[PDB]
């Protein structure tokens, strides 16, 4: 996250951290078993870390718990990066508390201008915010106007962009699959961008509005 | 160029996805 802060701890308690010998995606569990996050992640097994604030130091409020299915979208388009969502479902439920707790799915849409919240542990390009504390970040959606205009022909119906079209806040490399958060509903899951914080170039997203008939019918299928 | 944000270690360039490129530091971007 470029520009943001570091969260409170345990703010965010939908974040998880994917790791396969390091973290390289986020996540946001959605119930006890099942973890939203984005195709482009996608491993056939990976830990799942919830509980996080500092992921290099063990605090005490973590638990880590393997995958037992890995779900890519059945239209995830790897070339352009098209209907980037993924469900994964943990070999075990996850125990809700004071540091694990579950984003909810959206009701409707989020309109531009609507203010979210991103957050990860991607690069900061910065020597004073450290990438292992969990950065937060607060971000507007984006008229599909700008977002076309930014990405000439490129932005889907499964995307949006949210961010600052003058640069300098944005979400970066090691952020994917993390959530964008809007009055209490996941509307984002972190996605693709150029570069990061440069200007002109907003981040985009995953529009998850789109996707509630798939996962909550996979959430239920098996 | 459509990069997306993945943590991924890299050499080259092709070890990357989409149209990201592998950075100095070892890592797509
Ligand atoms: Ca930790």
């Amino acid at each position: 996250i470029v520009g943001g802060y570091e969260c409170k701890p345990y703010s965010q308690p939908h974040q998880v951290s994917l790791n396969s010998g390091y973290h390289f995606c986020g996540g946001s569990l959605v119930n006890e078993n099942w973890v939203v996050s984005a195709a482009h992640c996608y491993k056939s097994r990976v830990e799942v870390r919830l509980g996080e604030h500092n992921i290099k130091v063990t605090e005490g409020s973590e638990q880590f718990i393997s995958s037992s299915r890995v779900i890519r979208h059945p239209n995830y388009s790897s070339y352009n990066i098209d209907n980037d969502i993924m469900l994964i479902k943990l070999s075990k439920p996850a125990t809700l508390n004071t540091y694990v707790q579950p984003v909810a799915l959206p009701t409707s849409c989020a309109p531009a201008g609507t203010m979210c919240t991103v957050s990860g542990w991607g690069n900061t390009m910065s020597s004073t915010a450290d990438s292992n504390k969990l950065q937060c970040l607060n971000i507007p959606i984006l008229s599909y106007s700008d977002c076309n205009n930014s990405y000439p022909g490129m932005i889907t119906n499964a995307m949006f962009c949210a961010g600052y079209l003058e640069g300098g806040k944005d979400s970066c490399q090691g952020d994917s699959g993390g959530p964008v958060v809007c009055n209490g509903e996941l509307q984002g899951v972190v996605s693709w961008g150029y570069g990061c914080a440069e200007p002109g170039n907003p981040g985009v997203y995953a529009k998850v509005c789109i996707f509630n008939d798939w996962l909550t019918s996979t959430m239920a299928s098996y | 160029r459509v990069c997306p944000r993945i943590l991924m270690e890299c050499k080259k360039d092709s070890d990357c996805l989409a149209e990201c490129v592998c950075l100095e530091h070892g890592y797509c971007g």
